[PDB]
C-alpha cells in the first residue's frame, strides 16, 4: 500500500494506489483505499483491511450521530475519534490511517495515526509499505501553499515512485480533492504515471 | 514480552539488641550496571516505634511500605489509638504479602523495634509472607557476604575458649548499641569492597524506648 | 570495565580502571588491564579477561619472533592485522575487545578492535561497560593538538567517569604513555581514589579459638639420604 | 493410584485394588483402601491423579446417599453408573477435569444379577464380565479371556483373581504391595481379610 | 545441571608475615546426597600447594595432570617448580581447553624458595589469573568466603594468628552453604615447615 | 612429487661410523674460527666477520645472534644452516617454553631443544 | 528439610530439623517447622514455608470457630480435612505443601494425617516428609515398636532427624521435639545438630565413618 | 502487554541553587526511521512544573491529556486554584507514579520513563523519576535512556552530591545540560539536533525554550581518518 | 540397572546387586548378575544405561586380564580402580559417553586389607567403608551410618546388608526382584546362594 | 549505513556516510566506509563491519598478487573476486558491497553485490539501510554523463536525505572521485548538507 495526503492553497488532496495483496497474490488490483467518513472528511487506509474498514465504519457512524446533534464536525474531531479507537484497541488492531479534511474556518488539514494510536498534525503525510521509498523525494519536493495542479503532480509523481519500487503497491492512482468548491475524484492509469 | 519485575540492588541489615534494635541499609539504587541514585532512602520509620525495609524490586518495596504505613493509621482509627506491637505488625505484614501470593511483591522485608517486654526485636519475611523473629538478619544483594560474618561475630559460632580446645564454647555475652553499630559499619564496608551494587552511603535507624534515631555514614562511590 | 585511548602531539596514551568482576561480585580490586604486546606497543582489553590476556600474549609472542626475523622494531599495524585476523577466524567466540596503541618507525597510532574482527581508527576511543561515561568526557574536552600532559589528564578523567558512574568499573586508574623517540612509560596505579577506610574493629582472634582434631607435619622435602 | 481389577461371576462381583500409595520417591502407605461404598449393594473402586480420586469418590458417595435418603430406595447399579458417567463426561470439558478412572461393582436386587461397569476419566462406560484400568488389563486379560466362565462360583472367581495378581507381581516393575479384595452380592459388601 | 555446583566444596588461601595459609572443606556430594567426608581438595607438588574446587572428576584429573607435569619439570629443570611459575602453568593448561573447559576453581599457595616471598593466586575455569596480595576464595560458598575474608583479614598476621583467621573464615562460610562442610583442613605454610590441621565442625 | 625420501640418509658404516655426521664436522672444521669464554660475572662470544666481498655490507650479515634477551649464539661452518637454526631456536623458545611458563627458557634447556632439532636431521628421512 | 511424626503407645512423637535453603545458600538454621495450630494440634512444615505457615495458622482459626460453635474439641479427622479441602480448591495454582496434622482425642486416640498440596489426605502410623525423608525412614522402620516408652520414642525421633541432618545437604541446624498427649502437646526442646552429632557418636558408637 | 511503536529518546535534568532544569529532543522515532521531527516531549503543568517524557509517544499523548484534565479538575470549586491550592510538582508526580504502578500491576503498562521537574510552594527544588514499572527515585541529576549512561556522568561532575546544589548557578547548570545534549547527539542514533529546554526557578518562574539546536560541533578531525587499519589514501 | 550396594568389613568386601532387568513396561529377567570378576581378588558391580553397562564392564575385564597375563601379576584394587576412573573420565568428554556407575570391591593381598571403591560415570572416585549408586544410598546410608563398625565380621556385614535390603523392599516403589550377594576376601570371590 | 556509487562523464564517484552503530549507540561517528582495494578500484561497505573488512582485505591481497603477475586488473575482475567470496560463503557472511573503478579503456564502472552474492552492473548503485528512503529521489534525479560538479551535488543531496531519515546513518559525507586525472577525496560536514 502507498497512501498520502497533502494540504495546499485551496484545501487538501488524498492519494492512494489500488493494490491489495495476500502474500504475493494480488487479491484486488482496483481497490478504493480513499474512504469517506464525512462529506469533506476522508481517510487513507493501510494495514489490516478488515481492521481499517471496521474502524472507518465506526467513525462514519460516530460523525453521522455527531452531525445530527452538534452540526458539522471538525477534521480534528474526526482524527480524535479515529485515535480513540486505535489507541484503546492497540493490542488487537493493525491499522495505519491518514485523516484529511476541509473546513471553511480551518481550511485543509492532515492528521496521521500510526500503529500505536498516536496523532500527528502535519502539512502532508505519507504511509503504507510503499511510503518508505519516497521519504527522500517527498521531503525535497513538498512546498506549502501549492496550487491544485502542482499538488496533483506532486502526489502523482510521489506515488508513481512508491508503486515502482514497492511490490505491495500498484494498479491505478486514485485521488480525492477537498476544497470549498466540493469533492472531486481523480484517477490515473499505469500508461500515464509509469512514463513520468 | 513485558517483565513486570526489576532488580534495584541494595542490601539491608537488622540486629536485635537486649533493649534496642537497629535496621540498616545502603542508600544506592541501581538498574543493571547504572546508578539511579546515590542517596535513595530504603529504611523507613512507620510509626509506633517500628522501622521497616522492603528490599529488592523498589516499586514493590515502596508499595508494601506505603500499605503497611496505611495499615498502622487504620489500626489506630479502628482500635482506639492502640499501639501496634511489633508481633502484631509482623502478622499483619504476612497477610499483606500473602494477599499477593500468586503475583508476589518481589522483596525481602525486614522490620525492627521492641517487643511488649521492651526487648529488642527483628522480624524477617520472604516474598510471599513466611516470617520469623530473629536476632540477626541481612537481606538483599550482599546478604550472603554479611550473614556468615554475623554468625561468627554476633553469635560466636565456631569460637571456643582458649586452652580447652573445642570443649568449652565462647559465652554469648550481650552487645551494646555502640558495639552493634561497629559490626554494621564493618559489614557494609566489607560488602562495598566485594559487591558492585553496594556503596555510596549507609543509613542506620536505631530503635529504643526513647524513640527512633538516625545515623548516616559515607560508603565508597565506585 | 573502562578503557580509553587518546592521541596527542608526539604520541599516544592509553588508560584503564582496575576492577574485574564475576557477575555482581568483584573478583580482583586491583586488576591489570594494560597489556604489553611489545616494548612500545601496548593495548587495553575489555570483555572476557582470559581471552584479552591470551590473544595479547599470542600476538605479542608472534610479534617478537617477527621483529627478530625482520631485524625491525614491531609496527602497530602488524599487531592490529594479526589480532583482527585471529579474532575474525574465531567468529566472536574469543571475547576480546581491545584498544591498541603504540609508536614505531612509521609514527604514533591508535586503533580499536572488536571480538568479531572489525577495527577502527581514531584520535580518541573508549571500550567496555563504562565506555559511554568515558566517551561523554572525551567528547566534551577533546581537541586537536593536545600536549602530553593534557592527554594524560583527559584519559584519566575519562576513566574516572567510568569508575564513579559505571558499576562494572572501579578502584584505580592505570596509564601507559607512548611518545615518539622515547621509552614507553607504564604508570601502574597512576591514580588511587578508592582506598578503603579503617575498620571500626579488629577481628584478630584469641589463639586457641578454633577447635582442632588432628595435627601433623607435611613432608614437602624430597626423599632424604642415609 | 495403580492397579484396580474387577470380575463378575455367577452371583457376585469381586473388586481387587492395590494397597500402595507412592509419592514419587517413597511408598508412604501399604494398606490404602481405594474404594467407597456408594450404597449397601454398590461398591466403587478408583484410580487416577492424587487428591482428585478420593475427592471424586466421596462426592459420588455423598450424592448417592442423598438420593437413598430422599426416596427411601436404593438406585440400581445401572442407574448409579450412568450418574457417575455423566459427572465424568461433564468434568472432561471443565476448567480442570477429574483425572479419575473407576470400576463400579453392584448387585441388582430387582434382577438378582451381579453387574460390573468400567468407566474412565473421559466418561467412557462399558458393562463387562471382567475389567481393569491402566496397565492392569495388559497383564491380566489374557488369563481372564482363557479361564473365565459366566457360571463361576465366588471361590473360583477368587482363585482366578489370585492367578491374575501373581502374574502382575511377576511381570510388573512397580511393587503395588498386594491387593484388598471385596465381594458384592445379594447380602451386601464384605472384605476378604486374607489374600 | 551446573557442573561447578554438583559436588560442592570450598577453598580459601591467605597471606601472612613470612607465611601463607590454604584451607578447604572435606565434602563430596551428589547434589543433596552427601557421599564422602574425606575428599581433600588441597594437593602439593614440592613446596607449591594447589587447592581445587568444582566438579570432582576434574579436580582429581587436574591433580594427576599437574603431578605429571611438575614431575617432568623437575627431571628436566633439576629443581622444584616455584609458585609464580606453576601459576603460569595452571593458566596455560586451563586455557588450552578454552572451548571445552575443566569446571574448576583452582587456588595456588606457596612461598618462593629463593626470595622467601609469600605467594597466592586464583583462577577462573578458563585460566584468568587473580594474583591478590591479601586472599583468594573459591567454590560454592565463594560469596560467603568473600564476606568473611574482607572483614576478618588484616595484613602481616603471624602464622598462629593467620590459622585462627583463615579457619574462622572457612568454617562460618561453609555453615551458610548446603554443599560445603563435613570437615575441614588448614595448611599453615612457612619457608621450611608445613603444619596440617583438621578442624572440628558441625556434620550437617 | 611428494617427498619419496622417507629413509635415513645417515647410516652406520661397518666400522660404526656415521659418515654424514663426520663429514658435517669436516665442514665445521673448514669454517671461520669462533670462540666463547665464561667469566664470573658474564660470558663473551666472538668470531671474525669474513667478508666475501668489499662491496658487501658485512654489518647486514649477523654471525652473532640474540636467541632470547638473556641468550646469544655464534657458529662455525655453513652460514645458511646457522641462519635457519637461529629462526627455529627463537621460535622453539616461545612455543615449547614461554607460551607455557610465561618466562624465557634457561640456557641448558634451549640448548637441549636446538640439540634435538640437530639430532633429528641426523636420523629423519 | 526433614519432618517426621509417628503414633505409639504414649501418643505421638513429632520431630523436625531447622534448616531453610535457597539453592545452595543456607537462609536459616533456626526455622520453626512445627506449627502450633492450637494447644492440642500440631502441623509440620515442608514444601512452601509461607503456604504451610499461612494456611495452618488459618486452620487454627477454623478449629477455634468449630469448638465455639459445637462446644466440643474438633477431631483430627475434621481438622485435617478442612486443610485438605482448602488446598484442593487451589489445586493447579501452585501451592506447595507436605504436612502431618497430628492430634490426640478421646474418640480417635492418637491420630496423624498426611496432608498434601495436590489434595492427598492419608491417615497412618508413621510418616516422613522432606528432602531427607528417606534417611529418617531407615532409622524409624528398623527401630519402631508400638510399645516404645515416651523416653525411647522421643530419642528415636531425635536420632532419625540426626541421620537425615548428617546425610541430606538441605537438612540440619537443630532438632525440635514434641510429644502429643490427649491433654495437649508437650515441647521437648531445641537440640543443635552440631553438638548432638558428637554426643550421639560417642554414647552410641555410631558414625564410625566420621572422625571425632 | 504491548510494544512501543513511535518513541522518544533521552530526557535529562538537574538541580541548581534556585531551581531545576530539564531538557529533551524533538524527535519521534519509528524504529530506526527518524519519522517525526517536531514532537514536544516537555509538557508544562501550570507555572511551577514541567513533566519530561520518553518512550512510547501514543502513551505520552495519553499522559498529556491526563495532566490537562488534572488542571481542569483542580480548578473545580477551588477559589484558590491559582494560589494556595494550585497543583504542586509533588502532587503531579505522586499522581503519575500511582497510575504507572497500577498499570504495570494490571500487566498493561504505559511504556514510558518520566521525570517531573519543578519548584514547590516553599521554594524547594523537586526532581523525581518514574517509569513503566512504577519504579521511582530522586537524585541531584536525573536522566532517562541513553541520558542515564552519558548525561548523568557529565552532570554529576557539576553536582556530585546534595551540598553541591547551592554552589551551582543557573548559567553553569544550563551550560552543562546543553553540552550533555550535544554529546547525546554525537552518540545516540535515535537523537536529533533540535531540542527543547525548560528552567523552573523560584524567583524568575518558568522559562520554556523551544527550537534550540546543538551547536559548536567538532567534525573537522574526520578528514584525517582513513581506512580501518592499514589504508593510507 | 537399579540398586547396587557395597560394604567393606574387617576381612572382606561384600557387594549386593539387584536381579531385575526392566525394559519399560515389562520385567524381562529376575536373575541378572550385574557384576564382573576383573581378577581373582577383584570384583566390579555396575549400573547405568542399557548396553553400555555390560559393554564397559567386559571391556574393563578384558584389559585387566590382559595385564595379568602380560606381567604374570595381579594389580592391586587401588591400581584397578584408578585405571577404571581414567577410562570413565576420558569417556565423559567423548562423542557418546559411557553412562555407567560402578563399585569395585577388592582384597589387597599385599596389604591384607579389603578395599571398596565407588566410581560414577563422570570418573568421580572415592574409597569408602560402604557405598551405593542411584537412589540406593538415600534409603540405606542412615542404617549403615548407625550400625557400621570397621571390625565387623563377614556374617555381621551380611546381617546389616539384609536390613538395608529390607528397607529398600519396604520404601522403594520399584520391584528389583531381590539381590545377588558376593563376598571378596583373601581366598577370592564367592557367591552367597541363599539371600 | 548509506552508501552509493555513481558513474559520470569523466569516471565514477563513491559516496558514504560515517556512522557506525551498535544498537542505538553510535560506536564511531567518523567511520571511513570508502575502502581501497586497488589504486583506482574502491568499494563501499555495508552489513557486518567485521565481514566486509575481512572480505576487502582478502580482495586487496588478490588484486595485489594479480597486478604483480598480469598487470592492472579491470573493475569487472575486482567485482568477480568480491562475488566469489560473497557467494561461496553466503551462509556465514552478512555483506552488501558496491564496487566502483576507473579504467582508461572502460572508463567509470559500478557493480553492486547484495546479500546473496549476485553481481549487477549498473550506471549507479545505492545500498545500506538508508538507501531505502532515496530510491524515489535517485531514480528521478540521476542522469547519464553528468559533470563532476553535478555528480557531487547528486550524491551530496541523495545521502543528505538518507541521513535525514535513517537513524543508522549520519556524521560526515565522504566521497572519493575516480578519473584519469587521479584519486580525489572529498568531505562534507553537517552544517553544509543539512541546509540543502
Ligand atoms: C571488563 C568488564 C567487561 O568488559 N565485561 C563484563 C563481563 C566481564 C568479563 C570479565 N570477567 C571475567 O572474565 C571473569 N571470568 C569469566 O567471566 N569467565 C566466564 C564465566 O562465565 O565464568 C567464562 C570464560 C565464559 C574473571 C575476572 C573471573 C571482566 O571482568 N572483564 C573486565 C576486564 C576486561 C577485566
Ligand atoms: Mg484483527
Ligand atoms: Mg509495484
Ligand atoms: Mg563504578
Ligand atoms: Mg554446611
Ligand atoms: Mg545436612
Amino acid at each position: 500500500t502507498s497512501i498520502m495526503a497533502v494540504t495546499f492553497k485551496d484545501g487538501v488532496i488524498l492519494g492512494a494506489d489500488s493494490r491489495t495483496t495476500t502474500g504475493a497474490y494480488i487479491a484486488n488490483r482496483v481497490t478504493d483505499k480513499l474512504t469517506r467518513v464525512h462529506d469533506k472528511i476522508w481517510c487513507c487506509r493501510s494495514g489490516s483491511a478488515a481492521d481499517t474498514q471496521a474502524i472507518a465504519d465506526i467513525v462514519q457512524y460516530h460523525l453521522e450521530l455527531y452531525t445530527s446533534q452538534y452540526g458539522t464536525p471538525s477534521t480534528e474531531t474526526a482524527a480524535s475519534v479515529f485515535k480513540e479507537l486505535c489507541y484503546e484497541n492497540k493490542d488487537n488492531l493493525t491499522a495505519g490511517i491518514i485523516v484529511a479534511g476541509y473546513d471553511d474556518k480551518n481550511k485543509g488539514e492532515v492528521y496521521t495515526i500510526p500503529l500505536g494510536g498516536s496523532v500527528h498534525k502535519l502539512p502532508y503525510a505519507i504511509a503504507g509499505s510503499g511510503s518508505t521509498f519516497i521519504y527522500g523525494y517527498c521531503d525535497k519536493n513538498f512546498r506549502e501553499n501549492m496550487s491544485k495542479e502542482e499538488t496533483v503532480d506532486f502526489i502523482k509523481h510521489s506515488l508513481s515512485q512508491a508503486i515502482k519500487w514497492d511490490g505491495s503497491s500498484g494498479g491505478v492512482i486514485r485521488m480525492v480533492v477537498l476544497t470549498a468548491a466540493g469533492v472531486e475524484r481523480l484517477i490515473f492509469y499505469p500508461d500515464e504515471y509509469e512514463q513520468l | 514480552q513485558f517483565n513486570p519485575y526489576g532488580d534495584n540492588g541494595g542490601t539491608i541489615l537488622g540486629i536485635a539488641g537486649e533493649d534496642f534494635a537497629v535496621l540498616a541499609g545502603d542508600t544506592r539504587n541501581i538498574t543493571d550496571y547504572s546508578i539511579n541514585s546515590r542517596y535513595e532512602p530504603k529504611v523507613f520509620d512507620c510509626g509506633d516505634n517500628i522501622v521497616m525495609s522492603a528490599n529488592g524490586f523498589a516499586a514493590d518495596g515502596d508499595a508494601l511500605v506505603k500499605r503497611f504505613k496505611n495499615s498502622v493509621k487504620w489500626y489506630h482509627f479502628d482500635h482506639n489509638d492502640k499501639k501496634l506491637s511489633i508481633n502484631s505488625a509482623a502478622r499483619n505484614i504476612q497477610h499483606l504479602l500473602y494477599g499477593k501470593r500468586f503475583f508476589p511483591y518481589y522483596v525481602h522485608t525486614i522490620i525492627a523495634g521492641l517487643d511488649e517486654d521492651g526487648k529488642g526485636a527483628v522480624y524477617s519475611f520472604d516474598p510471599v509472607g513466611s516470617y520469623e523473629r530473629e536476632q540477626c538478619r541481612a537481606g538483599g544483594a550482599a546478604a550472603s557476604l554479611i550473614m556468615p560474618f554475623l554468625d561468627n561475630q554476633v553469635n560466636f559460632k565456631n569460637q571456643y575458649e582458649p586452652g580447652t580446645n573445642g570443649k568449652v564454647k565462647k559465652p554469648l555475652k550481650y552487645l551494646s548499641v555502640e558495639e552493634v553499630i561497629k559490626l554494621v559499619r564493618d559489614s557494609f564496608t566489607s560488602a562495598t569492597e566485594r559487591h558492585i551494587q553496594v556503596g555510596d552511603g549507609l543509613e542506620i535507624l536505631i530503635v529504643t524506648k526513647d524513640g527512633v534515631r538516625k545515623e548516616f555514614y559515607e560508603l565508597k562511590r565506585d | 570495565t573502562t578503557i580509553v585511548g587518546v592521541k596527542f602531539n608526539n604520541g599516544v596514551v592509553i588508560a584503564a580502571d582496575t576492577r574485574s568482576t564475576q557477575g555482581p561480585i568483584v573478583a580482583d580490586k586491583n586488576c591489570a588491564k594494560l597489556h604489553r604486546i611489545s616494548p612500545k606497543i601496548w593495548c587495553a582489553g575489555a570483555g572476557t579477561a582470559a581471552d584479552t590476556e591470551a590473544v595479547t600474549q599470542l600476538i605479542g609472542s608472534n610479534i617478537e619472533l617477527h621483529s627478530l626475523y625482520t631485524s625491525r622494531e614491531p609496527r602497530v599495524v602488524s599487531a592490529l592485522q594479526m589480532l583482527k585476523q585471529h579474532l575474525f577466524k574465531y567468529q566472536g567466540h574469543i571475547g576480546a575487545y581491545l584498544i591498541v596503541a603504540g609508536v614505531d618507525p612509521t609514527g604514533s597510532h591508535l586503533f580499536s578492535i572488536h571480538a568479531h574482527g572489525s577495527t577502527d581508527v581514531g584520535y580518541y576511543l573508549s571500550l567496555g561497560s563504562g565506555s559511554l561515561a568515558a566517551m561523554a568526557v572525551l567528547e566534551s574536552h577533546w581537541k586537536q593538538d593536545l600536549t602530553k600532559e593534557e592527554a594524560i589528564k583527559l584519559a584519566s578523567d575519562a576513566i574516572q567517569a567510568g569508575i564513579w558512574n559505571d558499576l562494572g568499573s572501579g578502584s584505580n586508574v592505570d596509564v601507559c604513555v607512548m611518545e615518539i623517540g622515547k621509552d614507553a612509560e607504564y604508570l601502574r596505579n597512576y591514580l588511587t581514589p578508592n582506598v578503603r577506610e579503617e575498620k571500626q574493629k579488629s577481628y584478630k582472634f584469641p589463639r586457641g579459638t578454633t577447635a582442632v582434631l588432628k595435627e601433623s607435619i607435611v613432608n614437602i622435602c624430597d626423599i632424604q639420604e642415609e | 493410584m495403580d492397579i484396580i481389577l474387577g470380575i463378575r461371576v455367577q452371583d457376585s462381583v469381586i473388586l481387587a485394588s492395590s494397597k500402595a500409595v507412592t509419592r514419587g520417591i517413597s511408598v508412604l502407605k501399604d494398606s490404602d483402601d481405594k474404594t467407597r461404598q456408594l450404597s449397601p449393594h454398590t461398591l466403587m473402586s478408583f484410580a487416577g491423579e492424587a487428591g482428585d480420586t478420593v475427592q471424586f469418590a466421596e462426592y459420588i458417595q455423598a450424592n448417592i446417599q442423598l438420593y437413598s435418603i430422599r426416596e427411601d430406595y436404593e438406585l440400581s447399579p445401572q442407574a448409579v453408573s450412568s450418574f457417575v458417567r455423566q459427572e465424568l463426561a461433564k468434568s472432561i470439558r471443565s476448567r480442570r477435569p477429574y483425572q479419575v478412572n473407576v470400576l463400579i461393582g453392584g448387585y441388582d436386587k430387582k434382577k438378582n444379577k451381579p453387574e460390573l461397569y468400567q468407566i474412565d476419566y473421559l466418561g467412557t462406560k462399558v458393562e463387562l464380565p471382567y475389567g481393569a484400568h491402566g496397565y492392569s488389563g495388559f497383564y491380566t486379560f489374557s488369563l481372564l479371556d482363557h479361564h473365565y466362565r459366566p457360571d463361576m462360583t465366588t471361590e473360583e472367581g477368587l482363585d482366578l483373581l489370585k492367578l491374575c495378581v501373581q502374574e502382575l507381581e511377576k511381570r510388573m516393575p512397580m511393587d503395588f504391595k498386594g491387593v484388598i479384595v471385596k465381594i458384592v452380592d445379594k447380602d451386601g459388601i464384605r472384605q476378604v481379610d486374607d489374600f | 545441571s551446573d557442573p561447578s555446583s554438583i559436588n560442592g566444596g570450598i577453598v580459601v588461601a591467605m597471606t601472612g608475615k613470612d607465611c601463607v595459609a590454604i584451607a578447604c572443606d572435606l565434602r563430596l556430594g551428589s547434589q543433596s546426597l552427601g557421599v564422602s567426608n574425606k575428599f581433600e581438595k588441597i594437593f602439593h607438588y614440592g613446596h607449591v600447594f594447589l587447592g581445587i574446587t568444582g566438579l570432582a572428576t576434574d579436580v582429581t584429573t587436574l591433580n594427576e595432570m599437574f603431578r605429571y607435569k611438575t614431575n617432568l619439570y623437575k627431571l628436566k629443570e633439576e629443581r622444584a617448580i616455584e609458585p609464580e611459575t606453576f601459576t603460569q602453568l595452571v593458566s596455560s593448561s586451563l586455557y588450552e581447553r578454552r572451548f571445552g573447559p575443566y569446571f574448576v576453581g583452582p587456588v595456588v599457595a606457596g612461598i618462593n624458595s629463593k626470595s622467601g616471598k609469600p605467594f597466592i593466586a586464583g583462577f577462573d575455569l578458563i585460566g584468568c589469573i587473580d594474583e591478590a596480595k591479601d586472599f583468594i576464595v573459591s567454590g560454592t560458598a565463594s560469596d560467603q568466603l568473600f564476606g568473611m575474608c574482607e572483614s576478618l583479614y588484616e595484613p602481616n598476621l603471624e602464622p598462629e594468628d593467620l590459622f585462627e583467621t583463615i579457619s574462622q573464615a572457612l568454617l562460618n562460610a561453609a555453615d551458610r552453604d548446603a554443599l560445603s562442610g563435613w570437615g575441614a583442613v588448614v595448611y599453615i605454610i612457612k619457608k621450611d615447615e608445613v603444619v596440617k590441621r583438621y578442624l572440628k565442625m558441625r556434620q550437617d | 612429487m611428494t617427498d619419496r625420501y622417507s629413509f635415513s640418509l645417515t647410516t652406520f658404516s661397518p666400522s660404526g661410523k656415521l659418515g654424514q655426521i663426520d663429514y658435517a664436522l669436516t665442514a665445521v672444521k673448514q669454517g671461520v674460527t669462533s670462540l666463547g669464554i665464561k667469566a664470573t660475572n658474564g660470558v663473551v662470544i666472538a668470531t671474525e666477520k669474513k667478508s666475501s666481498s668489499p662491496l658487501a655490507m658485512s654489518e647486514t650479515l649477523s654471525k652473532v645472534s640474540l636467541l632470547t634477551p638473556d641468550i646469544g649464539a655464534v657458529y662455525s661452518g655453513m652460514g645458511p644452516d646457522y641462519r635457519v637454526l637461529v629462526d627455529k631456536s627463537r621460535k622453539v623458545a616461545h612455543t615449547s617454553y614461554k607460551r607455557i611458563y610465561g618466562e624465557y627458557p634457561p640456557t641448558k634447556l634451549l640448548v637441549s631443544e636446538v640439540a634435538k632439532i640437530m639430532q633429528e636431521a641426523t636420523q629423519s628421512g | 528439610a526433614t519432618t517426621l511424626a509417628f503414633r505409639f503407645q504414649g501418643g505421638i512423637i513429632v520431630a523436625v530439623d531447622s534448616r531453610a535453603t535457597a539453592g545452595n545458600w543456607v537462609a536459616s538454621q533456626t526455622v520453626k517447622k512445627v506449627i502450633e495450630i492450637n494447644p492440642f494440634l500440631l502441623g509440620t512444615m515442608a514444601g512452601g514455608a509461607a503456604d504451610c505457615q499461612f494456611w495452618e495458622t488459618w486452620l487454627g482459626s477454623q478449629c477455634r470457630l468449630h469448638e465455639l460453635r459445637e462446644k466440643e474439641r474438633i477431631s483430627v479427622a475434621a481438622a485435617s480435612k478442612i486443610l485438605s479441602n482448602l488446598v484442593y480448591q487451589y489445586k493447579g495454582a501452585g501451592l506447595s505443601m507436605g504436612t502431618m496434622i497430628c492430634g490426640y482425642t478421646r474418640k480417635e486416640g492418637p491420630t496423624i494425617y498426611y496432608v498434601d498440596s495436590d489434595g492427598t489426605r492419608l491417615k497412618g502410623d508413621i510418616f516422613c516428609v522432606g528432602s531427607g525423608q528417606t534417611f529418617a525412614y531407615g532409622v524409624l522402620d528398623s527401630n519402631y515398636k508400638w510399645d516404645l516408652s515416651v523416653e525411647d520414642a522421643l530419642y528415636l525421633g531425635k536420632r532419625s532427624i540426626l541421620a537425615a541432618a548428617h546425610r541430606d545437604a538441605y537438612s540440619g541446624g537443630s532438632v525440635n521435639l514434641y510429644h502429643v498427649t490427649e491433654d495437649g502437646w508437650i515441647y521437648h526442646g531445641n537440640h543443635d545438630v552440631g553438638e548432638l552429632f558428637w554426643k550421639v557418636k560417642e554414647e552410641e558408637g555410631s558414625f564410625n565413618n566420621v572422625i571425632g | 502487554t504491548q510494544q512501543p511503536i513511535v518513541t522518544g529518546t533521552s530526557v535529562i535534568s538537574m538541580k541548581y541553587d534556585n531551581g531545576v532544569i530539564i531538557a529533551a529532543d524533538n524527535l519521534g522515532s519509528y524504529g530506526s526511521l527518524l519519522r517525526f521531527n517536531g514532537v514536544e516531549r516537555l509538557i508544562p503543568v501550570g507555572d511551577n512544573t514541567v513533566v519530561g517524557i520518553s518512550g512510547d509517544i501514543s502513551d505520552m499523548q495519553h499522559i498529556e491529556r491526563l495532566l490537562k484534565d488534572l488542571v481542569t479538575e483542580n480548578a473545580y470549586d477551588n477559589p484558590l486554584a491559582d494560589a494556595e491550592e494550585a497543583l504542586e510538582p509533588s502532587y503531579i508526580f505522586e499522581y503519575l507514579a500511582t497510575v504507572m504502578y497500577q498499570r504495570r500491576s494490571k500487566m498493561n503498562p504505559l511504556w514510558n520513563a518520566i521525570i517531573v521537574a519543578g519548584v514547590q510552594s516553599n521554594g524547594d527544588q523537586f526532581l523525581r523519576y518514574v517509569n513503566l514499572l512504577g519504579v521511582t527515585y530522586s537524585s541531584p541529576t536525573l536522566a532517562t535512556g541513553f541520558g542515564a549512561h552519558m548525561a548523568n556522568p557529565l552532570l554529576r561532575k557539576v553536582v556530585d552530591r546534595e551540598s553541591d546544589i547551592p554552589k551551582t548557578t543557573v548559567q553553569v547548570a544550563e551550560e552543562a545540560i546543553v553540552n550533555a545534549m550535544r554529546v547525546l547527539y554525537y552518540r545516540d542514533a535515535r537523537s536529533s539536533r533540535n531540542f527543547s529546554l525548560a528552567i523552573i526557578d523560584k524567583n524568575t518562574g518558568l522559562t520554556f525554550k523551544k527550537n534550540l539546536q546543538v551547536e559548536n560541533m567538532k567534525w573537522d578531525f574526520a578528514k584525517d581518518i582513513k581506512g580501518y587499519g592499514t589504508q593510507k589514501i
